[PDB]
């Protein structure tokens, strides 16, 4: 099991507020501890020095009013920390700044409001750090404006092509963390990685639009399929691991290569599975063993 | 007997930490508070008479 992002609202009263005992705040917790009624030992409030011992008795029964100002504008601004609406050298500035605000607007219905929105804004760093982890916000809204200027549904050759509108939406769906459809270029293009190893455009996927239903060869790579680029045919083993039946494996290479780009992550999941153990027998071996990938060249080639 | 001292511009030799500017602004958090206070005492914190 594991946490949310540290409480925001906490971090900053755990930086300032009193931890052992806060005799006003834990009243009924020091009072207990006073009256011997504590389960731990009950007199160890009688064997403590005499004086200390005053202290918790007029400090308790009397309950004296401790400073919540800097516990709560703190809690804002440490959630600005976390929310990322100030950077974290802002810390002297932001603090005092809004603390300098209420220095001059101590005492209008706005600071009423601030501990409203102080359980605003700790709410809204937990709603960000759940919605980070699906991307999905900054990835549907982009592939909204992908679908709206490609034109959709204009396959008059052959159609597999209506298969493939869901194929691109499973994508935003099934892996949400990294995957941002960016529109920095007019060209469309989605990452897969935090590093992005392999970010192709989705506009070299317009070359595809007069190879949505041509004639199939034999079983050789294609007489007329030569033409698809290393681009493009970067975004459908893209789409591989998400859709595969669907488009027409006997058609065109839209769903005969699909069917293909399983075959490239059907030998690699088994060579993962292999590799792992060649590697760790390395006891035994005693050697470089590059025949772990010279045999997983051999499965790949002599087919 | 026959003495005297003359002054010219006197200083200051501030000397702290290089402290990482991340930290600067953050470490603050305790003193920020009125809670926790640098607080300092003579050993001898007596008061005398003549």
């Amino acid at each position: 099991m594991m946490q949310d992002a540290t409480d925001p609202a906490v971090r900053a009263a755990l930086q300032s507020q009193p931890s052992g005992l806060n005799s006003t705040d834990d009243w009924r917790q020091v009072m207990d501890r006073i009256m011997s009624l504590t389960a731990r030992n009950p007199d160890a409030f009688r064997q403590q020095p005499q004086a200390n011992r005053l202290s918790a008795i007029l400090e308790a029964v009397v309950p004296a009013r401790a400073n919540p100002t800097h516990e709560k504008v703190l809690a804002i601004v440490n959630a600005l920390a976390e929310n990322r609406a100030i950077r974290p050298d802002e810390a002297g500035l932001v603090y005092d700044a809004l603390l300098q605000r209420v220095a001059r607007y101590n005492s209008g219905n706005v600071q009423t409001n601030l501990d409203r929105l102080v359980g605003d804004v700790r709410e809204a760093v937990a709603q960000r750090e759940r919605a980070q982890q699906q991307g999905n916000l900054g990835s549907m809204v982009a592939l909204n404006a992908f679908l709206s200027t490609q034109p959709a549904n204009v396959p008059r050759g052959q159609e597999d092509y209506t298969n493939f509108v869901s194929a691109l939406r499973l994508m935003v769906t099934e892996t949400p963390q990294s995957e941002v459809y960016q529109s920095g270029p007019d060209y469309f293009f989605q990452t897969s990685r935090q590093g992005l190893q392999t970010v192709n455009l989705s506009q070299a996927f317009k070359n595809l639009q007069g190879l949505w239903g041509v004639r199939a060869p034999t079983g050789d790579r294609a007489t007329v399929s030569s033409l698809l680029t290393p681009n493009s045919r970067l975004l459908l083993l893209l789409i591989a691991p998400f859709t595969d039946s669907g488009s027409v494996s006997r058609d065109t290479y839209l769903g005969h290569l699909l069917t293909l780009y399983r075959e490239a992550i059907g030998q690699a999941h088994v060579d993962e599975h292999t590799f792992q153990e060649i590697t760790s027998v390395s006891r035994a071996l005693g050697q470089e063993d590059t025949g772990s990938l010279e045999a997983t060249l051999n499965y790949l080639l002599t087919n | 007997d026959g003495a005297s001292i003359k002054f010219d511009s006197i200083c200051l030799y501030a000397t702290f930490f290089p402290m990482a500017h991340n930290t600067a602004s953050t470490l603050e958090a305790m003193l920020r508070n009125d809670t926790n206070d640098q607080s300092f005492n003579d050993y001898l914190s007596a008061a005398n008479m003549l």
